[PDB]
RNA sequence: AGUGAUCUAGAAAGAGAUCCACCUAUCAUGUUG
């Protein structure tokens, strides 16, 4: 994801950042 | 001044230290008190 | 009033340590509850965070009148130290009464534009006390116009 | 807003619209390449140069 | 968050 | 004390920059700031206006 | 609180089990002390 | 500060006479606070009160 | 007695004080070196040479370890929240001011007898194992001396603890049908019974260390059996390596090992490969039970077993295992609640603490019978694994742990980390289950964490404890090279290279590492190095008497009893003892008005004593007293010049030094890690700016323990070989903490340039 | 036993260079006695 956000340019401050993170770390709870 | 108390502090501490000397308010054999209040003028200029 | 509530909050306190070296122990931060903005200087100094360091700070009533002759911008309150001294005066319950004789929040606002702000609740209203145009702006090269 | 264009997340209040068309495709090929990192074991914890090769 | 000066309530209410 | 004045000026022209750096040129440098101190005070006896 | 009387399970299914949360345990603690993005910024 | 207050010392000291000036400050082993005295007699023992 | 000068915090109170007027410089009598350790560089022997406590370093049961319990957090916050609001009821009482206010052969070990004397005549090591209640203890002896092994020298038994050679040499008396002395005796320190015809000798393993001290071959011993030796004491490794030395030297000297099954071959490989014979003993089956899972909180774990027991299984008494104190006191209030709280529904049971530091009285009431009727829980630590029986026990529950010491050789730190116990300490809780009738343990760890995340034997006290005592008394043996000496599980070389420093700078060992002979003369007391330079320089200042009554109650555990219910009578009653200048001299003051009083027991009640640990400090002076009578020296009292007993100590303890930072506290000089003054001391509260103390022990945080007060100049007079006068005074300060801002750097002309250029944009 | 006493108010064109009241920071150590 952070690659992603490098080449789309996303900014690192936002966030939607946060909670994607949060949405792969459940993930990463899951299995 | 001193590091011990505030300027009005200071006022309050010499205004009891006058009432409270033995019989400074006893006027009966005549007596009197003399506040003397001066400056020490050109005190800091005139340092040799 | 300050001065004789001082002499018997410290008078107190000198009996309170005295009893606490007797039972060996140490005087709690809130054993002297209710005393610590009272006193001249407040109770509250006797637990200043630098007290190891400003107990070697003297002359520091002269140093600080002494500051009209060498700066040019000097405090007001030339004549207090709050590290030895503590906060000498607590002003807050000012505000609060101004809000109160001006009629509450609601006839304060009904003399404002807020109404045609569409915001929610008063609650909400922060100022954005520290930033704005002006602030980027301060730094520039700008002209004196 | 409408249940056609998308829908509320209630978790954060905010609206999402729908994916339709090559939303869909895109989301299922993010998907795709997903998997693939797993599959082709560079995985996240390890700090493999070859990683940049499946974003 | 709002102020200490607006949160406390004057005697007279309470 | 020194530092005091400085406590909430934002703007700053370069005299008082460089009195500043000596400050913090002070804090970080304790020892040779005593020294140099003792020094000047032993021996120096002519001064800037 | 549940409790099995010596032997009667068996010890390496629960090696296993105790390998597999030893390296989620470690793989977790990678996730949480990694330096992300941010961090490096 | 240090300078003035010493020399206001030496101009107190003119003021008050090397008797009087003891009396004031009190013994070094022992001296008096702020306007006060080590005895009543020695307070009303001299005009200067 | 000279006044502490005040520190800067309480100068900074009296000066608010008198600023207020409330008090003046009429009230207070007060207002009226820099050391460095030595930079030359260490001796020849240094120059050219400067643990493991789990099988699985981050698996769960040492993380669970580490982690302590939520259960014992939660109980603390209860009991801190319900302290403080009592005090505020108590505190808001008090604010209105309201002015008028033949036996023998029913033992196993005889059906062995033949094979059991065989075996020691044919070989020269037997490592031999037996199950409790074998009788090997009392028997092995008396079969030797059937056997005229007695001929040609005495049977020694050594025993890892006194209260054990008492008793058994004792019961075999008994059974001989002698008293002790003559025919059978015992020796440990502080007691001599042995006769000029003793056959069979039991006593500690530390005097058999101090015999061989005197002479190495052992010669008046024809079969030595090293009983319990299983528990790996820094003496017992210290006999197994003498032992093979002595053998070598001795065709006729027999040596009998007690090994446990699990270090059994250990011993066997060690011993040249000698036999192993297992002896069976009396004791019943047990049935472990494990946890199905890992258990996150071994506390609740526990309780939670014990409230399972108690309603579903049988009669029979429950031991739970715990890891010190105060989850001893915690769970014996946890369970009241939990116990009351399930009330009428479960029948009745009664709960009881033990563990050493519990006094003798109290202790006893665990091996009172249970009520027919009611049922016994016991919370121990260790001391019910090994020291205390309980009779009637019937159910372990096993959380897994134990509180075990490391020594930090480096720092000096004593930290006491609980960790998981070892397979064989988990072995010896299953087995007290057994004694009574075939009853259970329940162990709070899976089966896969005994197998594959428990060692299989506890390392050994050599591999943890301080070896400089063991390093004097080894080189006092001419035992010179420390890896000539094959010790069973050689030693760390942090725990040599420190060791072998500290006698340095003691002055023990001269510059090539030979013994000194003041290294020689101090070899002669059975005290630590440093307490051992104390005393000889006590001789050479003459103040030997209030040196070596100090001595001995640096010696014993702390004599102080701090009642959990007394915590304010016990504090003003130490308080009565406190010196000015710190422990020592306040030790010094327990104990001679301790001997004003006529040593009596009420006096030690009634000033909040330990009786024990008292009378066990008188016998440390009359051991080292009789020391002194055998060099022909005499105990000279200076009457107490409180300097001259400081300075004497410096003499020993000048390298457990600490100085005052008022930023931080005391920081020791060697090394400079940060130390508390300890509350239990006399100068809590007392800031000194050097300090010297007699340890560092690590609880919650660092704390010196029996700190006192010294002047810098006796560390540049007594060790200026090890510190010298002050220098690297690069260091930084910082300014005053200015509340209202932000950000305590924003001062800075850096952090200034940085903002504005921020607000330009400018990156940077 | 409650009377009286009531400034103020905006337009044009120029000018203007900044700093200091101000949110209350003590023991919990395994065993060997
Ligand atoms: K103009």
């Amino acid at each position: 994801t952070e690659i992603k956000d490098i080449i789309l340019g996303q900014n690192i401050k936002a966030p939607s950042v946060k909670r994607q993170k949060m949405a792969e770390l459940e993930a990463a709870r899951s299995e | 001044p001193s590091d011990s108390e505030i300027p009005p502090l200071l006022v309050y501490k010499w205004t009891q230290g006058i009432n409270n000397l033995s019989e400074i308010w006893d006027v009966s054999r005549g007596q009197s008190a003399v506040l003397l209040e001066t400056t020490l003028g050109e005190m800091a200029e005139k340092i040799d | 009033n300050e001065f004789l509530d001082s002499q018997r909050v410290w008078a107190e306190y000198a009996t309170k340590r005295q009893e606490a070296i007797q039972q060996n122990r140490r005087l709690a931060f809130e054993e002297l509850e209710g005393s610590w903005d009272r006193g001249i200087p407040r109770i509250s100094t006797l637990f200043q965070r630098d007290r190891h360091t400003l107990a070697y700070d003297r002359g520091h009533r002269i140093r600080r009148e002494f500051k009209q002759y060498s700066l040019e911008r000097n405090s007001p309150f030339w004549w207090t130290n709050s590290h030895h001294d503590g906060k000498l005066w607590n002003l807050n319950a000012y505000r609060t009464d101004v809000i109160q004789a001006l009629g509450g929040i609601e006839t304060i606002l009904e003399h404002t534009l807020f109404k045609g702000t569409g915001f929610n609740s008063w609650e909400g209203l922060f100022w954005e006390k520290a930033s704005g145009f002006e602030d980027s702006m301060q730094f520039k090269k700008l002209t004196h116009a | 807003k409408t249940e056609t264009l998308g829908a509320v997340d209630e978790k954060s209040k905010m609206f999402r619209r729908h994916l339709t068309g090559e939303g869909l495709k895109l989301n299922e090929l993010n998907q795709f390449a997903r998997s693939h990192a797993k599959e082709m074991g560079i995985r996240d914890e390890i700090e493999d140069k070859e990683k940049v090769q499946h974003v | 968050h709002i102020p200490r000066y607006i949160r406390n309530q004057p005697w007279y209410y309470k | 004390d020194l530092k005091d004045v400085y406590a909430s000026k934002v703007r700053l022209n370069a005299s008082e920059r460089e009195e500043l750096a000596l400050i913090e040129e002070a804090y970080d440098n304790p020892h040779d700031t005593l020294n140099r101190i003792k020094k000047y005070l032993l021996t120096q006896r002519v001064f800037k206006p | 609180l549940k409790f099995v009387s010596e032997g009667v399970g068996n010890v390496e299914a629960q090696r296993i089990r105790e390998q597999v949360e030893q390296k989620k345990y470690e793989a977790e603690y990678k996730r949480k002390t990694r330096k992300s993005l941010r961090d490096q910024l | 500060s240090f300078i003035f207050q010493y020399y206001g010392l030496v101009i107190d000291l003119l003021l008050l006479g090397q008797e009087r000036a003891t009396d004031l400050a009190g013994p070094a082993n022992n001296p008096n606070e702020f306007m006060q005295f080590k005895s009543k007699e020695v307070e009303k023992a001299h005009p200067i009160r | 007695i000279k006044r502490r000068a005040l520190t800067s915090p309480e100068r900074w109170e009296i000066r608010q004080l008198i600023a207020s007027g409330a008090a003046s410089i009429d009230d207070y009598p007060e207002l009226k070196i820099d050391v460095e350790l030595n930079t030359d560089d260490g001796p020849k022997f240094l120059k050219d040479q400067q643990p493991k406590i789990t099988k699985v370093p981050r698996g769960f049961m040492n993380r669970s370890a580490i982690n302590g319990s939520n259960a014992i957090r939660d109980h603390r916050e209860e009991k801190l929240r319900k302290k403080r609001e009592i005090e505020q009821q108590i505190r808001k009482q008090q604010s209105f001011d309201d002015p008028t206010k033949a036996q023998r052969q029913t033992l196993p070990v005889y059906a062995m007898r033949s094979e059991l004397i065989q075996a020691v005549r044919d070989n020269q090591f037997l490592v031999i194992v037996g199950e409790t209640g074998s009788g090997k203890t009392t028997q092995i002896t008396q079969y030797l001396d059937e056997e005229g092994f007695s001929n040609y020298g005495m049977i020694g038994c050594t025993q890892p603890r006194r209260v054990a050679a008492v008793s058994v040499a004792k019961r075999v008396a008994e059974e001989v049908g002698c008293k002790v002395g003559h025919d059978v005796g015992y020796t440990i320190r502080f007691e001599d019974v042995t006769g000029p015809d003793t056959r069979i000798k039991y006593m500690t393993d530390g005097m058999l260390q101090r015999e061989a001290l005197l002479d190495p071959e052992m010669s008046k011993y024809s079969v030595i059996m090293l009983d319990e030796a299983h528990e790996r004491t820094v003496a017992t490794d210290v006999l197994f390596a003498l032992l093979k030395k002595a053998a070598i030297k001795r065709p006729e000297l027999k040596v009998i090992v007690t090994a446990a099954t699990l270090n059994s071959a250990k011993f066997s490989e060690y011993f040249l490969n000698c036999p192993i014979i297992n002896i069976p003993g009396k004791t019943f089956p047990v049935e472990v039970l494990y946890s199905q899972t890992p258990q996150m909180d071994y506390i609740e774990a526990a309780l939670d077993c014990v409230i399972d027991i108690h309603i579903n299984e049988g009669p029979g008494d429950i031991l739970v295992f715990l890891t010190g104190q105060e989850e001893i006191d915690s769970c014996c209030e946890i369970l009241y609640d939990r116990v009351k709280t399930l009330g009428d529904s479960i029948g009745e049971l009664l709960i009881l603490p033990v563990y050493s530091a519990l006094p003798s009285e109290i202790q006893s009431k665990i091996f009172e019978p249970t009520p027919k009727g009611s049922r016994k829980v016991v919370f121990a630590t260790n001391i019910a694994e090994t020291s205390i029986t309980i009779d009637g026990i019937y159910y372990v529950v096993d959380p897994g742990f134990a509180k075990i010491n490391i020594y930090n050789a480096r720092a000096g730190i004593e930290q006491l980390i609980v960790s998981p116990i070892s397979q064989a300490q988990a072995n010896q809780r299953k087995g007290r289950a057994g004694r009574t009738g075939p009853g259970k343990c329940y162990r709070l760890y899976t089966e896969s964490a005994f197998y594959n995340e428990m060692l299989e034997n506890t390392v050994p006290e050599i591999q943890r404890q301080n070896l400089s005592h063991t390093i004097l008394m080894l080189k006092a043996m001419g035992i010179n090279d420390l890896l000539k000496f094959d010790f069973m599980d050689p030693p760390p070389k942090n725990l040599m290279l420190n060791a072998l420093t500290e006698l340095y700078h003691l002055q023990s060992l001269d510059d090539e590492g030979k013994l000194t002979n003041l290294g020689k003369e101090m070899s002669l007391f059975p005290m630590d190095p440093t307490l051992s330079r104390s005393l000889l320089s006590s001789v050479d200042n003459q103040c030997s008497d209030e040196i070596v009554t100090i001595i001995s109650m640096l010696s014993v555990q702390n004599v102080f009893y701090r009642p959990k219910d007394r915590q304010l009578e016990a504090d003003s009653k130490k308080a009565k003892f406190h010196h000015p200048y710190g422990d020592h001299l306040t030790l010094l003051n327990v104990y001679t008005r301790w001997q004003q009083a006529n040593y009596s027991e009420q006096y030690c009640k009634t000033n909040f004593l330990h009786f024990r640990h008292l009378k066990r400090a008188r016998d440390v002076k009359s051991q080292i007293s009789m020391i002194f009578k055998k060099i022909g020296l005499k105990l000279i009292s200076c009457h107490s010049d409180p300097d001259l007993i400081r300075k004497t100590f410096v003499s020993g303890f000048f390298m457990n030094a600490a100085k005052r930072d008022s930023q931080v506290g005391y920081k020791t000089i060697n090394g400079g890690t940060e130390v508390g003054i300890h509350p239990s001391s006399s100068l809590y509260g007392k800031e000194y700016e050097y300090v010297m103390y007699h340890s560092i022990v690590l609880t919650s945080r660092e704390y010196m323990s029996q700190v006192t007060s010294i002047e810098p100049q006796w560390l540049l007079e007594v060790a200026p070989h090890f510190y010298k006068a002050g220098s690297r005074k690069k260091a930084k300060i910082i300014p005053l903490h200015n509340k209202f801002a932000k950000d305590q750097n924003s001062w800075r002309l850096s952090s200034i340039r940085q903002s504005r250029e921020r607000a330009l944009g400018i990156k940077r």
